[PDB]
């Protein structure tokens, strides 16, 4: 799904 | 086939407990068991009234049990009745809006955040006339309320925490007791978390794992004389309840009894109770994932771990003949399809020929696969796994062959040329090991010569590679077109539209095809040479934007574009990202819109068919030649068929496997995982409902004794969520009429920050609500219910104020009004701070560290940063990840000013605080909230006031869902603070000055934390 | 205001932060709505802007909007019954594609304020039979009656209320390099919002400036 | 083109002379171009033991404060993943020592 | 919608419809809805004027003609029994209504 | 005013369009708000209606006079014990049987 | 508020009958009554097997109970 | 010209 669906670490 | 029993309560010889989401009652005397209430949704708690006749019940609704409300049950006539229409928000870990206890007079007291700006603010209310009226106790947030000798006993955060065993954070359950008809004193505050408190005689019995495992303990009404009464070792005990003589509780799916006067414990015998149909039907679209177009206008798609080959209409359907867990399906040939089959051991490549029916399945383990593709010639496949490897798998034998491995992230962005000779893919990389940014360069693998070439440099982010049909040029996208866009509110700039397409001719000397260089003037006719090809790169003359895909066609190029948009809906409502398909004519260089409202796009092998998903969630298909002739892909014509027990085993094993594979510490994961597998697996066969499996899975997650082990989504029920009618007002039953006790409002000029009644030009406060939509409300008519039934529409409300002041208005009835309450609160605190500091101190509140936190922080920051002092209240902060971006703003030190000919001084930096800063935090601020807290002290931005914070700083980034949609999280990224290590985890952050907010503080209507904050700054501001 | 008959100028209000160049006059010549720059503190890093309304009769100034953000582009409807304007109050962040950052790109939204209390937001399409209007002008606490119009947030520079529709000038998000080093003008588009169908459409693009007849 | 060539030359030079232990960033002005160039290299040069912030010939403007803010970020934590490498906190922080270069043409 | 019966257009682009014995005046979108204030068994609803609607209310004794003004809220209800009504109409000038019953009478 | 047209199509949905521009039709939404009722109030109402129809339409009026009056109360007393539609069915059909004639159905 | 009871069957002291479309069992010996099967749809008939252990049930579905199965 | 043509101080 897309090439910019950001996946950063959530706290 | 025994059932899983849990959450019990007792009264004499009768014992009620939960089985298959339904409520049961068991008689110790006769040994009889019966279902006394069902089909209400998932019931997780039931509590006997004093007389032991009526029963308060908490039931959850919404496919994911996202909503909840309370019901009454009268065992005399068997009458059921909903009591609350708050539609309280709940989650597995925080199942709020419940029974808090009963008062001496036998009245039910509930705990709910339904009328509060914060979910943790589960305030106590005394239920009246069966929901007609609610009387606040004003004792602050509380989970349990008990009464001993006319003394109120308060249990704060005393619910169970099966997902985090050994928890010792700032939010750990604590007990307080009244000592002087208003005076309260904390009496039970151990190192660990205390849950399910009860009183038998003059002793409080509760649960805790101070010794390493859950056990029952007790102390006198002073918290003194601690005693351990059990020595369990199999499963933690949970849900203590009592009748005044004996204590009831559940463990390992069974109900036990503990007699305090004997210290004897025994398992109650229930045996088989209910075994529903194992074979279940499901709507394939509800769990659909992965949709790919095949030859002959056929469609393939995965749903609930199963795969299917069908025609677009969904009339001719073929199930792939392979056991549970197919992750992916991909065109492998004329009538063949490759798929990825997942088991407990790992992922494997498989092939299936839907024409002949044959279906071999390789045994070579590929690891955890996250991407898969097959070459147009059906010779090999390309696969990416969580080992950060990209590889080719010989579709003939099955032998996998690793091409390259990245040491930063997965290589899921790749493509294969049509002649099957090259493989281009994004290769994540870092310049330094501790670099804050991961770059990505496109790499190309040549099957002949078996060498890897660099298609692009490693200074930015290159992606979406794509070969043209002739295999002569490589197209791809990049975020290299740096150009800033201005912020409309804050002095700031960011890169919004910096995406641009580029191309690279595989034959040196050959020009960029889209440059339209006359053929007669170019001397091509060379051969393949991938050396220094990154030097021949060239862009295509297309306006910069935010592109996610480029598809080179004969005389045109398709590009997927995503308009700039806010992130709030996607962050808190799962709102999908809306894109549009653009067409770039190579000859005229003109761009046009081919299709909008898209959320995903796939393209056929022959580039002739386009399959897409739109914002409505539906899947469509259209010819690239005539996009106006799209058809809707129907998948629900045939029911999905599965076995509850086969899925439950599969899901448990997957949950267990993820928990192991993603835990931040590998060594730990090895011992913890192997030591808990069988233990929790043995309970799976006793599960008959999703909620049953949940109880089992979360408990096994708790075994990691770490934060952020959650379970979200999933399908537990088919009941419609509870609805609640709101108008941002507080009603008070006075006489036989409801009077608006309070009319909430934040910033009258913002959107959605006040009661919809204000739009008519009047403050409803003090008015009497005669009726709603012709129906009289008051003494004999639950206004909450009437509103409940009008939620989402406008209803005529009749109001009466001072004198003959009568109004008749069409009022919008909201489905929720939390945000309005929240902003009201913030503006109230903000006004308060300005008045108490005499206009010398500002105030800012940060609700979370997500998008909402960014909104609220700036919303006030731009007006409150220039006072002599500033209070940064981060209480109840839900965490997230933007704490660093906020800390950066607060870190700005003002060192200059701008002097204009006309006007006032401009501070430098613009985003700097003028004076002294003071932070306020509590046990409800956590995660990124913990990080911000620790940081504020560490950087010496000011003093930190309040109470120790939550203590959960091991972050998550889920990347898999169970076959039922469920999203589990695994603490995968342990935060390490310099000069503290991982210490904050399971502990939190201590404030410089501790200021408890006791129950008597709430009774006096005073906020001691904020007062101290103000007083403190005032004292600091005398220079 | 300058009496076009004599020439006598008459100061309505003075800001101490910036010029009051954003203003409008109702068709009946009774009210004057304008953006009024202000600061909460003298050394405040941001200048706020609230809309003010001046009533030629009574010669008193009322607060159309609160002073917590940036309100602008006031516009009266032909009937002089409602005051429309724009605001950057719809905070919602947009992610940066390169750096860990976020900014407010599309947070502009239109709002309206009925000059007669008890009258509803015209674009809400509340049935006339169900609304008991027929009141008189009252600009007191009018900022409390403010209401937004159901239009997607964007970057609007002007709102023109018409009979059964509303025109809005919109500026797509764009980089600043060309404008900063090549004098490149800002490209906008003229949108039309149908009050009845609530559907938006493009009326004219490649615009850099727009003026409207009397 | 000449400008970026110059920047990459100095950037290669600094990496070779410090034996890969020092980063390099140049800021041409304090306008939009300055914001581009600063980030263009900042995202790859901020995690070396040392960092050189060359602002020679800087034509001014007004974004010095926004850049200073980034360079002011003090690294106080790290993120430990099950797989992959450490993530610095803040993300936009310089790892080590910073050194600034300026001349009479920066104004 | 499951039990909807009788759907009639009113002035001001409003809609009236009967469902499960109840009646409602609403906008086409169904966002602004008014329930007619009359006990069970409304058989028919018909435009009676600018903001008025006539309806047929059925009880065990029979059918009766009623009027309701959704603007003011008033709603009188005649007591003259019309028998079993199967059709009903109002003149454009809101003066009288026409009714048919199972006695084969038109009135 | 002959200006607005309301229709129902074969999909069961209701639409509305101006007689001037039939291309601009809108769908009438009615399910935005739940319908609210009382089981026992409806059950009483339904029983009475069923009972009334059985009397009013029986082919023989004289017979209908005696049969009806002689079975009303008897079966009405069971209505309050009904909690489900199927319960009401048991009661209503039994009262229909009292006519000892064919074609007394409930569909 | 008593319920409408119907379509019964008996086996010894145990008696199953229908109440609120759901199946119930009643024990003459103890006078206890309990729901033994529900949420299947409308049940109009239930029959004890010889052994008095298993029970054949006829249940109807479709808004108008137009369909049925055992 | 527009209502967002930013006018900040240049140095």
């Amino acid at each position: 799904t897309q090439k910019a669906a950001a996946e950063l670490t959530f706290f | 086939m025994p059932n899983l029993l849990l959450n019990p309560d007792i009264h004499g010889d009768r014992i009620i407990f939960v089985c298959c989401d339904d409520l049961w009652e068991h008689d110790l005397k006769s040994g009889s068991t019966r279902k006394i209430v069902s089909n209400l949704g998932v019931i997780n708690n039931a509590r006997f009234f004093p007389d032991g006749r009526k029963i308060a019940i908490r039931v959850m609704r919404g496919s994911s049990l996202n909503t909840a409300d309370l019901y009454f049950y009268n065992g005399e006539n068997g009458e059921i009745k909903r009591i609350t229409y708050f539609s309280g928000k709940s989650t597995g870990r925080r199942m709020f809006t419940d029974v808090a206890g009963f008062d001496p007079d036998g009245n039910l007291i509930i705990s709910t955040d339904a009328m509060q700006p914060f979910s943790s603010m589960t305030c106590l209310y005394r239920v009246e006339n069966d929901g007609i009226n609610f009387v606040p106790l004003n004792l602050g947030p509380a989970t349990h309320i008990l009464f001993a000798d006319g003394r109120r006993v308060i249990g704060r955060n005393t619910f169970e925490l099966p997902h985090w065993k050994g928890y010792r954070g700032g939010t750990r359950g604590k007990i307080w007791i009244e000592v002087n008809s208003g005076a309260f004193k904390k009496i039970v505050d151990m190192s660990t978390h205390v849950s399910s408190p009860v009183i038998v005689g003059h002793r409080i019995y509760f649960i805790t794992d101070i010794d390493g495992f859950g056990q029952i303990y007790s102390t006198d009404l002073d918290g003194k004389d601690l005693r351990k009464h059990t020595s369990f070792t199999d499963y933690y005990p949970r849900h203590l309840n009592t009748d005044g003589r004996r204590i009831l509780f559940s463990k390992g799916g069974s109900i036990y009894i503990f007699n305090p006067d004997t210290e004897k414990i025994e398992k109650i015998e229930i045996g088989d109770l209910e075994s529903p149909e194992d074979r279940i039907i499901s709507i394939p679209s509800k769990f659909a994932e992965d949709f790919s177009p095949l030859d002959g206008d056929l469609i393939a798609f995965v749903s609930r771990g199963q795969a299917f080959i069908q025609d677009v209409s969904g009339t001719y359907v073929l199930k792939v003949p392979e056991p549970l867990r197919i992750r992916y399906v991909r065109r492998g040939g004329d009538t063949k399809v490759a798929f990825i089959h997942g088991t407990r051991e790992g992922d494997f490549l498989g092939i299936y020929d839907y024409r002949t029916g044959k279906a071999e399945k390789f045994e070579e383990n590929l690891g955890n696969v996250f991407a898969m593709g097959v070459d147009r010639n059906g010779k090999f496949a390309v696969v990416a796994n969580d080992r950060f490897e990209i590889m080719t798998v010989d579709l003939e034998t099955g032998k996998p062959t690793v091409i390259e491995r990245s040491r930063e992230a997965m290589i899921t962005d790749f493509t294969i040329s049509d002649n099957s000779r090259f493989i281009a893919y994004g290769f994540p990389l870092k310049h330094g090991e501790t670099d804050g940014y991961v770059m990505q360069a496109i790499h190309v693998y040549d099957m002949e010569g078996r060498k890897i070439f660099a298609a692009t440099t490693e200074n930015s982010h290159d992606y979406a590679p794509a070969f043209d049909a002739d295999s002569k040029n490589l197209y791809y996208l990049s975020y290299r077109s740096l150009d800033p866009s201005p912020d409309r509110v804050v002095l700031n700039f960011s890169f919004e539209v910096v995406s641009k397409p580029f191309v690279i001719p595989l034959i040196p000397g050959s020009p960029n095809p889209t440059k339209l260089v006359p053929r007669s003037m170019t001397s091509e006719a060379g051969e393949y040479d991938l050396n220094d090809m990154y030097k021949r790169s060239s862009p295509i003359n297309v306006d910069p934007g935010d592109y996610r895909m480029i598809i080179p066609l004969e005389s045109s190029i398709l590009i997927y574009s995503v308009p700039v948009h806010g992130e709030f809906a996607a962050y808190y409502q799962g709102a999908p990202e809306k894109g549009v398909l653009l067409k770039y004519d190579v000859k005229t260089r003109k761009v046009t819109e081919v299709k909008n409202n898209l959320t995903d796009l796939r393209l056929s092998a022959d580039r002739k068919t386009v399959m897409v998903r739109k914002d409505d969630g539906k899947i469509y298909t259209f010819p690239l030649e005539k996009p106006e002739d799209e058809r809707t892909v129907e998948t629900d014509k045939r029911p999905l068929v599965s076995s509850i027990h086969e899925e439950f085993l599969q899901m448990y094993d997957e949950a267990w496997k993820l928990a192991r594979d993603n835990y931040w510490n590998e060594a730990v994961a090895k011992e913890i995982s192997e030591r808990i597998y069988e233990k929790y697996r043995n309970l799976v066969p006793l599960c008959k409902t999703r909620y049953d499996l949940s109880n089992v899975i979360v408990e096994m997650q708790g075994e990691y004794r770490t934060s952020h082990s959650y379970e979200m989504g999933g399908t537990f029920t088919d009941k419609d969520p509870f609805r609640s009618g709101r108008i941002a007002c507080d009603f008070k039953l006075d006489g036989d009429h409801y009077v608006v006790a309070k009319a909430y409002a934040g910033d009258y000029s913002n959107e959605g920050e006040k009661s919809p009644i204000f739009e008519y030009g009047i403050d409803p406060t003090g008015y009497l609500i005669e009726d709603i939509d012709g129906e009289t409300v008051g003494a004999g008519s639950n206004i909450y219910r009437v509103l409940s039934e009008k939620a989402g529409t406008s209803a005529r409300i009749r109001l009466s104020g001072k004198g003959g002041d009568k109004r008749d208005l069409m009022i919008d009835i909201l489905d929720d009004d939390r945000f309005i309450r929240y902003r009201s609160w913030v503006e109230a605190n903000r006004r308060y701070v300005h008045e108490r500091s005499k206009g010398t101190i500002g105030y800012i509140h940060i609700p979370d560290m997500g998008m909402m936190g960014l909104n609220e922080f700036y919303r006030l920051f731009i007006n409150e940063s220039s006072y002599q002092g500033l209070i940064v209240d981060v209480r109840f902060n839900g965490g997230g990840f933007v704490s660093q971006l906020i800390i950066e703003k607060l870190m700005n030190k003002r060192i200059g000013y701008d002097n204009p000919r006309r006007g006032t001084l401009s501070p430098y930096p613009t985003n700097s605080v003028r004076g002294k800063i003071i932070a306020i935090t509590n046990e409800y601020a956590g995660s990124d909230g913990d990080i911000f807290s620790f940081s504020f002290k560490k950087l010496g931005l000011g003093k930190l006031i309040g109470t120790r914070t939550w203590g959960g700083v091991v972050g998550i980034t889920p990347k898999r869902r169970l076959i039922d949609g469920t999203v589990l999280t695994q603490p995968e990224f342990a935060f390490w603070f310099r000069d503290a290590g991982f210490g904050v985890e399971n502990y939190g952050v201590d404030p410089d000055v501790e200021i408890e907010y006791a129950p008597h503080d709430y009774l006096s209507g005073k906020d001691p934390q904020i007062d101290y904050a103000i007083d403190a700054l005032i004292e600091e501001l005398r220079n």
